């Protein structure tokens, strides 16, 4: 697929066919957001104190 | 030997104070004050009132404390706010706990 | 002393004069920072 496609959320779900399972079909999701560990924005300000 | 010298409940500063004590010499020992913040992350303007919308700013003036609105729930005192309950046509106004287990009925 | 210039730190040495100093005058310094160097234990918990 195209970058852009990959940019936009999309669910681009994969499908396996096969007997030996329960429901013979397994389904599984990905996208931008998938994984994707939280980001810390630690903006932190301390020379307003000027030493009391 | 830890003392607390003030702490304002629906704030939850705790600001606390302690002598560390090193090897007997000329005073240098560390005086320091310390506090223990818990920010809600969840809650609002009004922690009573649902309609006002999440609050971003957190305000903690240190001496203002020590001697209005807040951010923490109380554990004691009751938070209760009025809320609409509607069956069919007609309305009845009716009170509501914020949140539970705090100052239920004994 | 106005505050505000209490803020700017200046110097403001108390020159004190007498007999049995050696040198005859004796003065300090005070300043924003002229006590402890004050080092910081700040912590953020984010559990
Ligand atoms: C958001 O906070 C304000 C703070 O003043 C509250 O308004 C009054 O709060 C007192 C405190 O119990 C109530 O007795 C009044 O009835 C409130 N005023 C009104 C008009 O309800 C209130 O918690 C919130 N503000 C509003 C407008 O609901
Ligand atoms: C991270 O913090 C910096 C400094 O405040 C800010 O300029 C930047 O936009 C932030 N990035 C975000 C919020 O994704
Ligand atoms: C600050 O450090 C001291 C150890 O010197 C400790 O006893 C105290 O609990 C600390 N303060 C807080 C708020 O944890
Ligand atoms: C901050 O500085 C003090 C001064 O030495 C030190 O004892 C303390 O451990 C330092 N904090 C951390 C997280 O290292
Ligand atoms: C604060 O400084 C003391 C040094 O006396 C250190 O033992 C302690 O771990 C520090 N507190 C921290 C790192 O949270």
């Amino acid at each position: 697929v195209s970058e852009e496609e990959w940019n936009t959320g999309e669910t681009y779900t994969c499908v396996v066919a096969h007997e030996a399972l329960p429901n013979r079909v397994t389904e599984r999701t990905v996208d931008k957001s998938t994984g994707k560990p939280t980001l810390y924005n630690v903006s932190l300000v301390m020379s307003d104190t000027a030493g009391t | 030997e830890r003392i607390v010298l003030v702490d304002n409940k629906c704030k939850c500063a705790r600001i606390t104070s302690r002598i560390i004590r090193s090897s007997e010499d000329p005073n240098e020992d560390i005086v320091e004050r310390n506090i223990r913040i818990i920010v809600p992350l969840n809650n609002r303007e009004n922690i009573s009132d649902p309609t006002s919308p999440l609050r971003t700013r957190f305000v903690y003036h240190l001496s203002d404390l020590c001697k209005e609105t807040c951010y923490t729930y109380d554990r004691n005192k009751c938070y209760t706010a009025v809320v609409p309950l509607v069956y069919g046509g007609e309305t009845k106004m009716v009170e509501t706990a914020l949140t539970p287990d705090a100052c239920y009925p004994d």
